[PDB]
DNA sequence: CATAATAATAGTTTTTAGTTTATTGGG
DNA sequence: GCTAATAAACTAAAAACTATTATTATGG
């Protein structure tokens, strides 16, 4: 399932969105540019599946597909680039806003039943599937509406022909952020995150679909029909790209294999495989390798129940994940699963399979632990039902260790350090840590891809504190600390 | 080692539970009993870790035993 | 052995298993 | 007293979803 998202933006540009508004600090219009410059970063950082566009309403010089008056199109519904961002930025603080007035000035009379059909018109342009529409739109006014009331009819009609349409708005407090002093007249019919947008989370990326939908053979002859979901992926850089030095073009790689002997070349045919052992050079064929790794057709044949004890926590491999059925070609397998997964408080037994996940592979044995559902009161259902897929190690994929023994150790220490970890508690949040070095790529990428003289280097919780720890447990840590002679040289 | 198999019994296709040792020759007998009051005072300790059998040995390679040197 | 047809084949993208760089390692 | 089992890329990754074009079972 693909679909790519939408988000429009809209902000009033007459009079009211380059004033103090009863403060010091900047227009709205400056942070405002920097909310969207924000959430730009975001989304390029994030995915780059998804839409979107500026249009102005108030103009001078208009410019739009319609040609109507007070309307003017910015970016169109477009991949975010790093030219747009350009463009973005060149109307950012006073200099900015002075810039536009010069090239845009300000003071039109808004429509706002034209600038719904622009927009619709806009979502109207783009020819790929939208997955989800979302228009935003922040302006000082609660309720400009004291023109006349044919325009607030004409508004309503479009807002109604748009949530027809599947198109929805946003709008929050601008002016007078806090005590639902905004949408005195958009309260009816159209339903702070500031803050939420301009922290601007990035580093951050989406899943678009599942993997491996699989079967449950139980025998030879019953199959259950089921999706392995992940849950947990390696995250890393996107693989470099190979360009030309003088030109940034994009290089036509072409790899292949030669002789030195003739200078011709050898087809991918008669190329045999070899190995060393003995006294004799192996040979075999490519194909020959490619049955080698295949054992058998991939599916999970369930091999017994085995009860939760052997699992261990020292004997761990490559990350578990995540069964769900699937009704797709065998009906069924849902509600059987589904009566499975209930019965897990009798069910402790883990059960034990042996895992295919594609073609031509060695099978590995997975134990299946029944996931549970953690319905939150709030209806958020984190890790659905299902069933983990543990994989167990085989003999060989133990190293041994050395035999050294230790006997118990005196209780004393024991308690001291009991103490210094009870005091010293960190309350873990799994959600709370990001890899320096990926995020540090990423702030390198926005630095230098525009005009930015230096780079931000964004502050990682992975770093250990230096001394916040120690006064959050005291000096109790060096002063229980009684160790004759410290490792230390 | 004996030549036939020592110590699910039944999983698939299995090894019988015992056989005749009466029937034997007696110089069989003889020299299991001098290689066994040999042997128990002292059987190496790689059988105290597992012991080579007659089987063992022949299912899979237990003496080859792939391992990469110490981490 | 024809033509308002019809569909069961293909084709673009996500993510794991392949191999080179580099650092503790003696007779 | 000169030969490391390290793990950054090695190298080109058996993947579906959502998009169109060739067969026909048949009107003739």
């Amino acid at each position: 399932y693909s679909g790519r998202d939408s988000l429009i933006f809209l902000v009033d540009a007459s009079k009211a969105m380059f004033e103090s508004q009863s403060e010091d600090e900047l227009t709205p219009f400056d942070m405002s540019i920097q909310c969207i410059q924000s959430v730009y970063i975001s989304k390029i950082i994030s995915s780059d599946r998804d839409l979107l566009a500026v249009v102005f309403y108030g103009t001078e010089k208009d410019k739009n597909s319609v040609n109507f008056k007070n309307i003017y199109v910015l970016q169109e519904l477009d991949n975010p680039g790093a030219k747009r961002i350009l463009e973005l930025d060149q109307f950012k603080g006073q200099q900015g806003q002075k810039r536009f007035q010069d090239m845009m000035g300000h003071g039109s009379d808004y429509s706002l039943s034209e600038v719904l059909w622009v927009c619709a018109n806009l979502f109207s342009d783009v020819q790929f599937k939208m997955s989800h529409k979302r228009i935003m739109l922040f302006t000082n006014e609660d309720n400009p509406h004291g023109n006349d009331s044919a325009k607030a009819s004409r508004a309503r009609t479009k807002a109604g022909d748009l949530r027809d349409t599947g198109i929805f708005l946003d709008l929050m407090h601008l002016k007078k952020p806090g005590g639902f002093d905004i949408s005195l007249f958009y309260r009816d019919i159209i339903s702070s995150k500031l803050e939420d947008l301009l922290r601007k989370v990035r580093a951050k990326e989406t899943r678009k679909r599942a993997l491996s939908r699989l079967k449950l053979k139980l025998n030879k002859d019953i199959v259950i029909s089921v999706g392995i979901y992940n849950l947990v992926q390696k995250a890393l850089k996107p693989p470099p790209i190979k360009l030309y030095r003088e030109t940034n073009e994009p290089v036509k790689t072409k790899t292949r294999t030669f002789n030195t002997s003739t200078g011709g070349l050898l087809l991918p045919s008669d190329t045999k495989r070899s190995q060393i052992y003995g006294s004799r050079q192996i040979i075999l064929e490519k194909e020959e390798t490619e049955e080698l790794k295949r054992f058998d057709d991939p599916g999970l044949m369930l091999m017994g129940f085995k009860p939760l004890v052997l699992l261990k926590k020292h004997h761990y491999l490559r990350p578990s994940l995540f069964v769900y059925p699937e009704e797709s070609l065998v009906i069924g397998s849902s509600t059987l699963f589904s009566a499975l997964l209930i019965k897990c408080l009798e069910k402790e037994v883990a059960a034990l399979c042996r895992y295919t996940p594609r073609r031509n592979i060695p099978p590995y044995f997975v134990a299946l632990v029944p996931q549970e559902e953690e319905l939150d009161d709030q209806k958020i259902q984190v890790t659905p039902p299902g069933f983990q897929l543990v994989f167990l190690p085989f003999a060989d994929d133990k190293r041994k260790m050395p035999f050294t023994e230790k006997i118990m150790a005196t209780p004393e220490q024991v308690g001291k350090m009991k103490a210094i970890v009870e005091k010293l508690r960190f309350t873990y949040r799994s959600d709370s840590f990001e890899n320096p070095v990926l995020q540090q790529h990423f702030r390198n990428l926005e630095a230098l891809a525009l005009d930015l003289m230096e780079p931000e280097q964004a502050v990682d919780l992975t770093l250990p504190k230096v001394e916040a720890m120690n006064k959050r447990l005291g000096s109790l840590v060096d002063e229980f600390k009684e160790l004759v002679y410290p490792p230390d040289y | 080692f004996l030549p036939f198999s020592l110590g699910g019994p039944f999983r698939l296709g299995g090894h019988g539970p015992s056989f005749p040792l009466k029937g034997i020759t007696e110089q069989q007998k003889e020299g299991l009993e001098i290689v066994k009051m040999v042997m128990i005072s002292l059987e190496g300790e790689d059988g105290l870790d597992e012991i080579y059998s007659f089987s063992e040995s022949l299912r899979k390679l237990c003496v080859f035993k792939k391992i990469e040197r110490h981490s």
